[PDB]
This record gives structure tokens, sequence and C-alpha cells, in this order.
RNA sequence: AAAUCCAGGUACGGGUGAAGACACCCGUUAGGCGCAACGGGACGGAAAGACCCCGUGAAGCUUUACUGUAGCUUAAUAUUG
RNA sequence: UUGUGGUAGACGAGCGUUGUAUUGGAGUUGAAGUCAAAGCGUGAGCAUUGGUGGAUCCAAUACAAGUGAGAAUGCCGGCA
RNA sequence: AGGGGUGAAAUUCCAAUCGAAAUCCGUGAUAGCUGGUUCUCGUCGAAAUAGCUUUAAGGCUAGCGUGAGAUCACAAAUAAG
RNA sequence: GUGUAGUGGCGAGCGAAAGCGGAACAGGCCAAACUUAUCAUUAGAUAGGGGUUGUAGGGCUUGCAAUGUGGACUUGAAAACGAUAGAAGAAGCUGUUGGAAAGCAGCGCGCAAAAGGGUGAUAGCCCCGUAUUUGAAAUUGUUUUCAUACCUAGCGAGAUCCCUGAGUAGCUCGGAAAACGUUAUUUUGAGUGAAUCUGCCCAGACCAUUGGGUAAGCCUAAAUACUAAUUAGUGACCGAUAGCGAAACAGUACCGUGAGGGAAAGGUGAAAAGAACCCAGAGAUGGGAGUGAAAUAGAUUCUGAAACCAUAUGCCUACAACGUGUCAGAGCACAUUAAUGUGUGAUGGCGUGCGUUUUGAAGUAUGAGCCGGCGAGUUAUGAUAGCAAGCGUUAGUUAACCAGGAGAUGGGGAGCUGUAGCGAAAGCGAGUUUUAAAAGAGCGUUUGUUUGUUAUUAUAGACCCGAAACGGGUUGAGCUAGUC
């Protein structure tokens, strides 16, 4: 690229020096305005302040947590609406970890779901799928089995 | 730019400045672009294809 | 940041944005408000486009 | 790196304190007092470049009517005659100087008279 | 030496003006520069008003303001039969 | 063709500084810093010659900022 | 010998300073309160209002500015009815 | 993991433990039974052997198999690599400008040595060094080898036998550490106080089942934190108001009784070759002379700006109401970055500074005496939005760490964002929540990630400077007050 001369197509943005005079304007006052709170040193209220007044947080009634302390038991799901762009047949761990799909380095359950038609015939050995996804699949002439 | 960096030429060249001996992967963007000459070896080739 | 401890226990970030919350004037008195205000106020709304922005960048 | 910026300030202040001359006291040796001077000199000179052709169509007036009122007639008659009748569009300047070069000027004031 | 000082070549009357003008508007007077005086003015100098008010300022003090506490006092308990 | 006053402020386009990296170049036949002059640009600014001074400096493209000074009863130094 | 001392008691004295010494440290204490904040040109360009606020010299939202994008016609202004 | 679970006048805020990916890796030793010896053997004590624990182990009886591997380990001997001084260490002349050549030009040469410094101006070949090769009488470091102590050694059968850390664990009342603001867990001031392998403790009250682990004894290198010190080196670090306060005889001068506070300041020249000698003057000194390329380099010692002070060429000024200029304007004197030139300005018209803060300032509001220098929107880590780039529809992308010249980069898929959302939650699923309702309503029925840059923002002092104060530690009764 001819180090001697390299250039961008378009980075460089204005930037805005705020105590350079007036001519470029942010004169004396730096874009603070006049005289105020915000002009003062270390201005800018706590994010969530107005002014004395009960803040909107403040007011509403909290969310209740049903299962606290806890955390939900997360789920892999494979939506049929995208497995069909992932040319493969008889899904199951040993597979989905070549195609990256899920890492080794985990033992969670698999879940099946989806709406979507589908053309050639699969299958599967899942813990759950959806009663139309089931339906779905078999339409298809696939198969699924069911693992505990 | 080299494979297995001969001491031959190695220990010349050295008090050239303008010349300089790299190996493949010791060549960067900008130790390449500023040569303005240079001369490859001849298997690097296929490295090179390979990494693309 | 640290998520504002007061704010994540009012306001379920739903998708696309459009946060969520409950309805104040719900907790200690019932006889003063009638059947109506009662069963309007138990569900929930978002938050006027007014406080979104300050809402969004405290979460 | 650290910059000192020695060159540039005493060359900006020596461009000021060039641009006013001639300035009495202090005026052309402090740059603080002299870059005020250019300011309100500056102010002054575009005020009075306005005021001068503001002056010089009433010094005009001035000098034209000194010289129709030797012939008989005011200035405010003169230029009925120019604009009504014997249409012209001679500017206020030359029917002004061309007295300073008699004899050809009289022609103006008799062709109106017609 | 000294405090002081935006640059000055620094008149008076009527009026105007941020509301009492050396500088503005209209008039009147006034050769340039000293020295000794005397203090009317330059809202003359020194002192970010000590009075008054504001600050969700400070300190000191007071009490049947609030919350605590040193101390004093009473009980249970170990030393204790 | 419509315009082109402007404080707070919003956006865009630029000048200058010191250093770094690439090319190019100048310099005891006198560089930089300094002064002078009746030079040139819309503006930040940029030249030309002469005196002094005696050893580094300039141009093009990017990058990096301890980068631009009239005011803070500012500090320091000098002189009224 | 200092949230201490001393006081024939005045808020006296404690190294020219005392309603609580001097010096160092936490310390670049905080300040909704003053003053300061530095190069250029071009385009556009307000508000001093409403509600709430231990709020009134402050703050949040709305109102008014500006940049990007959309709506061109059913939207918005201008006359007549 | 993550700003997550949680904790919080549920306010300000605070913030894990698992799990995963990495750096490093070593586990041993006593008490106790049992037994030997010695203690007025009342041992209830001392010194030996034995044993060091969870798929419970050890002791007791009776056997089998072993002579080893290993040390967080003793002595010497040997080897190796260093550390503390050094030695060798290539290559050039001529000409010109010049005071001086090393500049520049012409013709050559060396290179495992074109780092640096000096040499009268910028030297690969003038010198010291450099790359490279070598060098230890003496002290000392590290590792390896040999022998050498000390420690260290497996597997069976029997049998209600014994031992397994007591003012201990728990429990009560007060506190605290753990992310918790007293809560399972840990800790303790007062009190109280067990069990012994069918045991005891634990799996955020508590009980049962299941499972995990065996407290009330001790020690242990590596990854880790730091750099006043030594050696080498580096810098898009400072260059005499900067950089440590201190480039120099700096914690000095100076102030304070004392704790303590605490500055300023450099450069002749190439080498003194520091100005013999003459004049003036008492002398300092100045003018000559001399050295010197330069004496307007002369010790005041590189460069020398402005404020300020003087002197002079040209023009103007002593009837003049002046924010001092401006637009016109003679006269006068000159000749330039050749330009409808410059210098001055009798005279005419007009004309109440600069920044601040204000509804409104020439202001009888405020700040600056002038000049010069220093002096205020930064950085770390995040989030948001704009612009552009890379890769893209089972996408994108690394972190720590390792290797790489304190480089780009390669390895590292641990994670993160997106791919389906709704619901407080279990759950369901292109649906889901509410509901008797599949009605109705709310949310959804697809647009990405990693960067660079800009702007804004959060925690950090977070544009600058300015308090009266607050809390802790020290120095002060030499003045003054009281007392002896
Ligand atoms: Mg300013
Ligand atoms: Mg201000
Ligand atoms: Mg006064």
């Amino acid at each position: 690229l001819n180090q001697l001369k390299s250039v961008p197509k378009a980075r460089n943005h204005k930037t805005k020096t705020l105590g350079r005079g007036h001519g470029s304007g942010l004169g004396k006052t730096s874009g603070r305005g006049q005289k105020g709170q915000k002009a003062r040193k270390s201005g800018l209220t706590r994010p969530g302040f107005e002014g004395g007044q009960t803040p909107l947080y403040r007011r509403l009634p909290k969310f209740g947590n049903a299962r606290k302390g806890f955390l939900k038991q997360e789920w892999v799901v494979l939506n049929l609406n995208k497995i069909a762009k992932l040319k493969l047949d008889k899904i199951n761990r040993a597979s989905l970890i070549e195609k990256q799909v899920i890492s080794a380095k985990s033992q969670l359950p698999i879940k099946l779901i989806g709406h979507t038609k589908l053309e050639k015939p699969l299958h599967f050995e899942v813990h759950k799928v959806s009663k139309q996804a089931l339906k779905a699949v078999e339409n298809a002439n696939g198969s699924v089995k069911l693992l505990e | 730019v080299v494979n297995t960096l001969n001491t031959n030429l190695e220990q010349s060249t050295s008090n050239i400045k303008n010349v300089q001996v790299k190996h493949l992967d010791k060549v960067s963007v900008r130790d390449l672009m500023l040569a303005n000459a240079l001369l490859v070896e001849k298997e690097v080739l296929k490295a090179l294809e390979g990494k693309f | 940041m640290k998520v504002k401890s007061a704010a994540k226990k009012r306001f379920k970030l739903t998708k696309s944005g459009q946060i969520k919350r409950k309805h104040a004037y719900t907790s200690h008195l019932a006889p003063h408000k009638t059947t109506k205000q009662k069963r309007h106020l138990r569900k929930q709304g978002t938050v006027s486009a007014s406080d979104f922005k300050r809402i969004g960048n405290l979460i | 790196m650290r910059i000192k910026g020695g060159k540039q300030t005493r060359v900006r202040r020596k461009k000021w304190l060039k641009q006013a001359s001639g300035s009495f006291g202090t005026r052309h040796a402090s740059y603080k007092v002299a870059k005020q001077t250019v300011i309100q000199a500056a102010k002054y000179a575009y005020r009075d470049r306005r005021n001068k052709k503001r002056d010089f169509r009433s010094l005009w007036i001035l000098r034209l009517n000194a010289a129709l009122r030797e012939q008989g007639m005011t200035y405010s008659v003169f230029i009925n005659l120019l604009k009504k009748h014997n249409i012209e569009i001679n500017r206020k300047v030359l029917s002004e100087l061309a007295i300073k070069e008699p004899s050809k000027f009289n022609l103006i004031v008799q062709k109106v008279k017609s």
C-alpha cells in the first residue's frame, strides 16, 4: 500500500475539543451550559434521580420470584425451522458435537421443537418434543426416540 | 523469507542494515510491504498456498 | 456498570425493548378503589417514551 | 511528548501588534491593548466604509445646489426637469464634477429648460 | 520606599443614561508645563460586608428534641462452702 | 432559484505544534532560534531578502498527544 | 499538653495566633456557591414556561433548538367559503 | 461464570460459592492403645520399638512375599555452567571549500564488527570500543554424578478383644467472619455440656431415607507480592519555571524554641592560547596592542525577544474639550518584497475599551500595572448510539496462559452475544399468560457478531483551582496561668 502514503476510506470524525476557544464553538463553558449544577465539576447527578421526588423505580411494586434462589434448568433446543439447513441424520450427541452445535463438555438434556414442514426423514432421541412438532416430524415419515 | 533459517546466510547480512532474513512465520504485514524488494525461497510457496 | 439492584426487581425486559412493569396503587387499600380500577390495575403495562431512555440505560 | 509552543504565541502577538502602528502611548507596544485597539479601529473602518458613501452623496448635493443657486433655480426643481422630462441617468457625482469644468454644465441647466 | 494602576492627551452648566457622567447629547469656558498649599470629587486606597438574607454550610453552647453512651445504682449468674 | 445577523447550543470542514514510521531533500558557499522590511491567502497561517547566530532542519502521507492562552484579587521572574 | 492543662472567672492564658493550640497525615475532604477554561471558517439556531420536588440560586420530565431517517398528501401551513 | 444467585432505612449500595478453562503439584509426621527398660515403680514419669487412619484404619494371634524405589534428605569427592578483574580483535588516500574535513566530490577497502563515544563541522576503514574467540591465583552461586548417612516398603487367615485427639462438639445469652445488615457454615466473652464404628459430623431451619467425610494434634516447596540494592539495556519519557524538592558542596541556604516547613542557580573557546606591553585613571576599569577563524567569543563569559530606559535622521505639536482611532484630507521628506509607494498628519464628518455576570454594563458593578514563561475536558475498565471494515446465514469471536527479538502473530472454543418466545413460577411452545373460554386482551410468529473511530454516560479526585471544618498521630509550661 506504499507506506509512504496510506489512507483509509472514511474514518476520521470531528473531535469535540471542549476548552479550545469560541472560534470552533465550545468556548469557556465547554458545552456545559451556564452556571448550573451540571456546569460545576462532577455534575450529572445519580442516573436514577428525579430531584428529590420519588423516582419511578421506587414507586412501582416489586415483581415476585416464586422459585427463589434457584437457576432455571437450562435446555438445549433444536428448532425445526433451521435444522433442515443442518444436513445430518440420526441426530444425537455423538453427532451434534462434530457439527459444533453443542459442546463435548456439556451434560444437558436435549429438546425438540418447531412447526415448519420438513421433507427428508430424520431420527432423534431427545427428552421432550412438542405435540405438533412430533406430529410434523412423524408426517415426514421420520422417527423419534424418547430418552428419559 | 525462509523455512529452515540457515546459519551461513543469517551470520552474514547481519551488519547490512537494509537487508533482513525472517522465517516464514516471522514476517508481518509491515515487515513485508516495507521491503519494496524480497527474495522468497523455493518451497514456502506450498506452505503459503496451504495457509492462504 | 453494576446493574441498579432496585431496578431489575421491577422491570422484566421483554423482547425488542418495551420494558414491562407492574402497576402501582395495588398494595394497601381496597375499598377506596372501585372494581373497575381494581381489575384494570392488576394487568401490567410498559413504560412511556419519556422515562424509557432513563430506565433502559439504568438497567 | 510535552509541547512548549513559544514560536506560535510570539508570531501571533507580533502580527496583532504590527497591525497597529502609529498609535499613541503603549497601544503600539502591549499586545493586550493592541488587540483591543485593532478591534475598535476595524469597527470604525467598517462603519465609515458605509458612512463615506452616505456622506459623499450629500457633499455632491451641496456643491450642486451651490452652483444651481447662481443660475436662478434650486436643486429640488432641478431633478424634476431631469426626471419628468428631458430624461437622463446622469449621476450626482458628475452632475457635480462638471461645474469644476464649466461652460458645459450650463448646457445641462439650459437643456432642461425645454 | 509604599499601597495603587484597563489604555489616556483626564473642564463646567442643562439633560440623557444600570435611575447622581472627565469622556454621551445641547451649550459655555479653557495658551503649554511646573512649585507650595487645602481637601469637594474621581460612588478616592486598604479589608471577596463584620449588619441582613440564601446554603438541606461550620463551630460553640443549652434542654422535659431524637438516638446512644461514661458514670452511679438493682437483680440473675461464675468465683461459692 | 432560494438564501448567507446571531448568545446558549447542535453539526460539518480545516490551520498550527512536538515526536514517530516511510519515502524525497537542504545545510560552515551558514540550518534552527531572533530582528527588520512597502509579501501572499476567506481565516486559523504561510513565504521572500538582509543583519545576527553557528549546526541541525524542511517537504508529502498516516499515527500519537503533557497540542493552541488576555483575563482565574492565578504562580514565578523582570521592569514600570 | 489539647474533645486537655490553667484561670481571685474575662471565654483569660497555653510561644505575637484559642468558643478551643501548632504541625503532619486520611487529603487532590466536600461545595446545588463565586471566578477561570486557550486555534479558525461554514450551516442552523432558542428559552426564561407547565407539573413534581425539605423544592425556590438546584434537579427530572414535558415545552422550545439541532443532526440523521421516514411520511409528499389523506400531514402541516396560507387565503376564500 | 457475572454484575448472576443473593444481600440491602430492599435506599444509597454490596457481591460470591459452585462449575469450566489455565499457572503449579509432594504429601508426610505425633497422641492412642501394645510392648522394653528405669524411676520410695502408689507413674498418674522419662527414654526406646509400634502406629498415623475412611473403597474405616491401626493394635492382638498366626503366616506369605520382599530387600527394592523414593525423598520436603547428611557428609564428602568429581564434573559442568557461571558471578566477581581482563586479552586478541578488519578495513583509505587525493582534491576542493575552508581556521580546522571527518563534510562534498574521485578512486578503493573491511564486515560474525553500519551499537556508541571521542577526534578543531555529520568518519563502517584516526582512536577507544563493537561482532566473534578466549581468560581465574582467590572467594562464591547453581545443577549433575558417585559413594554416604536418616527416613521410606506389599499381600493373607482369625475374632462381640482394645485404640482412634473431652471443658472438646453441641446447647443458652450477648458479638463477629463469611457476598448476608446474624442465617445453615466458622469463630468466642460468660454459663452449660455428650457419644465412641450399630459411632460422630455434613448435603443454608428441622425430621426420616440416601449419600458424602471422619473435627477437637503438627509441618510442608511451586504457581504468588514486592525492588530501596547490584549489572546490562530500553524509551513516538523530561531537557535547567520541565524532569525526584535537589543536573551545582540539597534537605544545603533560610524560617520556626520544637515537631516541622523549605527554595534559586547550568553552557567562553578547538585548546586559556585568561589579554604581555602602551595611554588615561589612585585603583577597579576602559581605549589600543597581542593570541584567536571570530574579542559585538574577555571571565557580566552560547543564542539575547518583549516589558522598561536612553540617543538620533524625517514630519507634527504651546486658543486646546481629546476611549486617541477611523473615512476623507493638504502641506512636508523620501524611494519600495513596484506597488492606483512609504513616513507624518494642519483641517472636516463620525466615534462612551476588553473579559465576567446580568432583563438590561462606558459604567458610580466586577478582574487585570506592563512584559515573558507555566496554567484547566485526560486515562483505565464498561454500556449506549452513529460511521466504516472483516466474516456471514447451525453465524461471529476470543479471554487467561504458552511459543515468538519486553513484535505482529500461531496454539488456546473455557465462555459471550444470536438463533423462540410467553409466563411470578412449575411449564408449554410459534405459541404462550389471564380466563370456564381454544373468545377478548398483552407479549412474539427473525435480523447478526467482532472490531476501529466519534459522541454521550457509570465507578474512579474525573474540567481547574477555593473553604470554615472533621478524625488520628506527634511537638510545644523557654512568653503567659497555677503550684512546688
Ligand atoms: Mg475567553
Ligand atoms: Mg462562568
Ligand atoms: Mg472605595
